[PDB]
Formats: structure tokens, sequence, C-alpha cells
């Protein structure tokens, strides 16, 4: 006898393209703007 | 006589006497003093520095402006108390000797 060609069915041989692929993460951080800010009591200029 | 240093010298004989027949209930005899001294300078001296301590820094002042007063008025109350303490200190120990304008006419000069 002869079998010519035969192969397995179905598993890890059909998976070899798809890893799958991974990704990327990031924070999750900010600031605030302070540029407007002055004190809200204010007598010391009255020295004038 | 024993306290000449405690009277102002250009008001003479610094006493108002007066005598009632009738004592206070529960005292066999009493006297009332009403003395007018320069010494009261002390009251207005302390209060007007404490007042400049406040209005110089507008401290406590929002509560009163907040009822319709203005900063001119604090200035005028102060202006007057400072003027007043300066009047009592003008007369604190003011001379019976003449005050000011000490200038004169000279000598006749060859021509």
């Amino acid at each position: 006898p002869d079998l010519k060609n035969v192969k397995s069915k179905i598993g890890s041989t059909e998976n070899l393209k798809h890893q799958p692929g991974g990704g990327k993460v990031q924070i999750i951080n900010k600031k605030l703007d302070l540029s407007n800010v002055q004190s809200k009591c204010g007598s010391k200029d009255n020295i004038k | 006589n024993k306290n000449s240093s405690y009277f102002v010298e250009w008001i003479p004989n610094n006493v108002k006497t007066a005598v009632c027949d009738i004592p206070p209930r529960g005292l066999k005899m009493s006297a009332t003093f009403i003395g007018n001294s320069t010494a009261i300078q002390e009251l207005f001296k302390r209060i007007s520095e404490q007042f400049t301590a406040m209005f110089r820094r507008k401290a406590f002042l929002h509560w009163y402006t907040g009822e319709g007063m203005d900063e001119m008025e604090f200035t005028e109350a102060e202006s007057n108390m400072n003027d007043l303490v300066s009047e009592y200190q003008q007369y604190q120990d003011a001379t019976a000797d003449e005050q000011g304008e000490f200038e004169e006419e000279g000598e006749e000069d060859e021509a």
C-alpha cells in the first residue's frame, strides 16, 4: 500500500498566524491651571 | 499748696467748692470729686493708635461699611481724635509765660 499524503486535523497547525498580538496602556494624569489666582483678602496696600 | 505741680498755672486757684446739708442715705458724710486734668490725654492716646492699628489695615471695617458707612468717616473720627489729643497735649504743662512770636525791633544805624 501507499497513502500518498495525509495530515492531522484540527489544532495548533491551523493557529500559526494568530498570536494574538498585544497593546499599550497610559495614565491617567492631569494638571490644573493656576494662572488666574490672587489672594482674596488684601489690606497691606492701604499703607498708601 | 502741697501739690502745686499738679495744677495748670494760667488757670488760677483751680477749685469749685459746694456744700449740701443732706448726706447720702447710709453715710454720715460724703464728698464727690469731678476733676478735669490733662491726664485724660492717656485715653485718647491709646484709643487713636489702636484705631490706626485697625483702619490702616481695614480690619473689622467691612462690617460697618457693610451698613452704609464710608472710609472718609473713619478718617474724620481719627483726624479729630488725633487733633483732640494734640489740643490736650498743647495744654499739658502749657506755660503761664508768654507763648510764641518772640521777635523784636533793633538799634538805630549810622547813615
